[PDB]
């Protein structure tokens, strides 16, 4: 059937360079007008550059002279070359056909570029300890702060995936320091704090870093 | 068909010098009007000199007035650019196009950069 | 440039209810409009071209209107998968070739709920780091229009808080929020009474939790 | 005889972009003085000539194309230029010889509804060459499963609509443009300066 598949994009340091490519079953490349749509974290939608069936290349002017837009035919391939990337470049980037009025119809998965603005850091996990002042009468909140860490993403569990009702892992934050930080909280019955084990099991692939901490009442 | 490469650029200190060049090739040398562009990171391509393509006419924008040389020669087919006195807002990556000299019923010659880029060449001033 | 702005940002309405969002120009732009769906992990899907044609596959509760600097994109009777983010396209535009708006999601609605608000003092451990983070906690609270305004010793405090709201839970389709203050260990000694100050529509008055430094 | 730029320039109705007209200018008198002295141009570039020293000129040939184009498509009417109605529509020389004038249509090719009658090529496989003109009405492939004639996915009108509306932007809004091509070779002139 129709479909664009892409691929190539992962994480870089500032001045690094990547490839993005957008294999097209379908439709003919060479044909059309194809287009890069990047999404920022968070964010709208932002065009990138653009190829004409003709040859004719169009670009953004923040990335006018950086990003390379080509194709191949012989592989019906689209190709997005990213050089000179900056901390303005780390989005999730969309390989699109475009009908000019007819609007672009047909999109890609998309693949996502995290610019290395920061170091690969793990993260540093602090208790958020059940107390009088996190206490809803009968049940009660703990959980665990994972701060200052590069890049996403973080899987936390609890118990071992033992506790999932009550569970809330919140959306991470990007800080001024450039690292992310992230909270997992669980309401619990304040009766088993002092019976029942409270783990949070917080994993980062990038760092290879694993982490369980246990939340302590009091 | 018209391929443009630039070279000659590198890391400088303010007040220092560098000489950047553009080979040509696919297009009649002579018959065209050539130019220096520079891009910086965060603003827009800004002209910088622009030559005739006899080289008897040369014109420059007002911030490297004085400090910026724009030459060519048409034996080779190479665009100079000396630049002098060079400061910290001079960083950016320097291209070379062809262009266009249109005149205006009241105006004098005014440029168009044709929309055919090389890579350029990399100016840092630190 | 052409500035395309979209009205509301957050949109809430049950199944069944006729969705209106609107797309703004800043200058008239005749039918070179497009509507895009986006869910949550998925690339956009066309919905409308022209400002008024439907995309082929698209359900004819989808509808555009509008030409020049209004435009606005109906739903006739919202569905359950129609939930999502929606953006507005300038098309044949300059510089860019195209501009996307800002965009407007649409979410379930539901009975006012209060949020249940937590306060967490940082640990020793963090502490013996040289920083410190108070966390503030809301949970299960509609709608997700909540403020919190961090408070030490009486001082409101900008520029050194962030915060986190879950989406909208699965079961009971309430929101989650938490709020982290940081200071550094020497500021933090230099204050007692740190709170957290939370005004909801469920709240009739803000409710403030607090605590003091050692309590 | 005077050159018949009245014909040219003050027509009722222009061409579409995608037909550009030509209008051949032989064996006549041009006062280009009542072009460049007037201030209803919003546009008046001369390439490789003086627009002041037009009248003081004799050419072999010269060309009038006129047609209709957006706000935000004058800069393509140039050399070296690229986009949708250089490539696809209107190419001009790299080496061009002659003068683009353009002047604002809004209160005369906008329609409150949109006047819909004027077209641009939208889908073409290969750029113009210069001086080059499509009336092909062929339905665009743009997959591999032919059109024959019918129009749907991957399988398209080549030639779309511009939307002219007197609430447009001035990029949107309508342009009318006349292109003047001059040749100077070693022949017997036929247009000169009174
Ligand atoms: C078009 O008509 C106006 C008004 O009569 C006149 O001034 C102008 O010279 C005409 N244009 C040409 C090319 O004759």
């Amino acid at each position: 059937e129709v479909q664009l598949v892409e691929s190539g994009g992962g994480l870089i340091q500032p001045g690094g360079s990547l490839r993005l490519s957008c294999a097209a079953s379908g439709l003919t490349v060479s044909s059309n007008y194809m287009s890069w749509v990047r999404q920022a974290p968070g964010k709208g939608l932002e065009w990138v550059s653009v190829i004409y069936s003709g040859g004719s290349t169009f670009y953004a002017d923040s990335v006018k002279g950086r990003f390379t837009i080509s194709r191949d035919n012989s592989k019906n391939t689209l190709y997005l070359q990213m050089n000179s990337l900056r901390a303005e470049d780390t989005a999730v980037y969309y390989c699109a056909r475009d009908l000019d009025v007819y609007g672009l119809d047909v999109w890609g998965q998309g693949t996502t570029v995290t610019v290395s603005s920061a170091s690969t850091k793990g993260p540093s996990v602090f208790p958020l300890a059940p107390s009088s002042k996190s206490t809803s009468g009968g049940t009660a909140a703990l959980g665990c702060l994972v701060k200052d860490y590069f890049p996403e993403p973080v899987t936390v569990s609890w118990n071992s995936g033992a506790l999932t009702s009550g569970v809330h892992t919140f959306p991470a934050v990007l800080q001024s320091s450039g690292l992310y930080s992230l909270s997992s909280v669980v309401t619990v019955p304040s009766s088993s704090l002092g019976t029942q084990t409270y783990i949070c099991n917080v994993n980062h692939k990038p760092s290879n870093t694993k982490v369980d901490k246990r939340v302590e009442p009091k | 068909e018209v391929q443009l490469q630039e070279s000659g650029g590198g890391l400088v200190q303010p007040g220092g010098s560098l000489r950047l060049s553009c080979a040509a090739s696919g297009f009649t040398f002579s018959s065209y009007a050539m130019g220096w562009y520079r891009q910086a990171p965060g603003k827009e391509r800004e002209w910088v000199c622009a030559i005739s393509g006899s080289g008897g006419s040369t014109y420059y924008a007002d911030s490297v007035k004085g400090r910026f040389t724009c030459s060519r020669d048409n034996s080779k087919n190479t665009l100079y650019l000396q630049m002098n006195s060079l400061k910290p807002e001079d960083t950016a990556v320097y291209y070379c196009a062809r262009q266009a000299w249109y005149y205006s019923p009241y105006g004098g010659p005014e440029f168009e950069a044709f929309d055919y880029w090389g890579q350029g060449t990399q100016v840092t001033v630190s | 440039d052409i500035v395309m702005t979209q009205s509301p940002s957050f949109l809430s309405a049950s199944v069944g209810d006729r969705v209106t969002i609107t797309c703004r120009a800043s200058q008239g732009i005749s039918s070179y409009l497009a509507w895009y769906q986006q869910k949550p992990g998925k690339a956009p899907k066309l919905l409308i071209y022209a400002a008024s044609t439907l995309q082929s596959g698209v359900p004819s509760r989808f509808s555009g209107s509008g030409s020049g600097t209004e435009f606005t994109l109906t739903i006739s009777s919202l569905q359950p998968e129609d939930f999502a983010t929606y953006y507005c396209q300038q098309l044949n535009s300059y510089p860019p070739k195209f501009t996307f708006g800002p965009g407007t999601k649409v979410e379930i609605k539901r009975t006012v709920a209060a949020p249940s608000v937590f306060i967490f003092p940082p640990s020793d451990e963090q502490l013996k780091s040289g920083t410190a983070s108070v966390v503030c906690l809301l949970n299960n609270f509609y709608p997700r229009e909540a403020k919190v305004q961090w408070k030490v010793d009486n001082a409101l405090q900008s520029g050194n808080s962030q915060e986190s709201v879950t989406e909208q839970d699965s079961k009971d389709s309430t929101y989650s929020l938490s709020s982290t203050l940081t200071l550094s260990k020497a500021d933090y000694e230099k204050h007692k009474v740190y709170a957290c100050e939370v005004t909801h529509q469920g709240l009739s008055s803000p409710v403030t939790k607090s605590f003091n430094r050692g309590e | 005889n005077l050159c018949p730029f009245g014909e040219v320039f003050n027509a009722t109705r222009f061409a579409s972009v995608y037909a550009w007209n030509r209008k051949r200018i032989s064996n006549c008198v041009a006062d280009y003085s009542v072009l460049y002295n007037s201030a209803s141009f919003s546009t008046f570039k001369c390439y490789g000539v003086s627009p002041t020293k037009l009248n003081d000129l004799c050419f072999t040939n010269v060309y009038a194309d006129s047609f209709v184009i957006r706000g935000d498509e004058v800069r393509q009417i140039a050399p070296g230029q690229t986009g949708k109605i250089a490539d696809y529509n209107y190419k001009l020389p790299d080496d061009f010889t002659g003068c683009v004038i353009a002047w604002n249509s809004n209160n005369l090719d906008s329609k409150v509804g949109g006047n819909y009658n004027y077209l641009y090529r939208l889908f073409r496989k290969s750029n113009l060459k210069p001086f080059e003109r499509d009336i092909s009405t062929e339905i665009y492939q743009a997959g591999s499963t032919p059109c024959n004639g019918v129009e749907g996915f991957n399988c398209y009108f080549p030639l779309q609509s511009y939307g002219f509306q007197p609430t447009n932007g001035v990029g949107y809004q309508p342009y009318r443009v006349v292109v003047l091509s001059f040749e100077l070779l070693h022949a017997p002139a036929t247009v000169c300066g009174p």
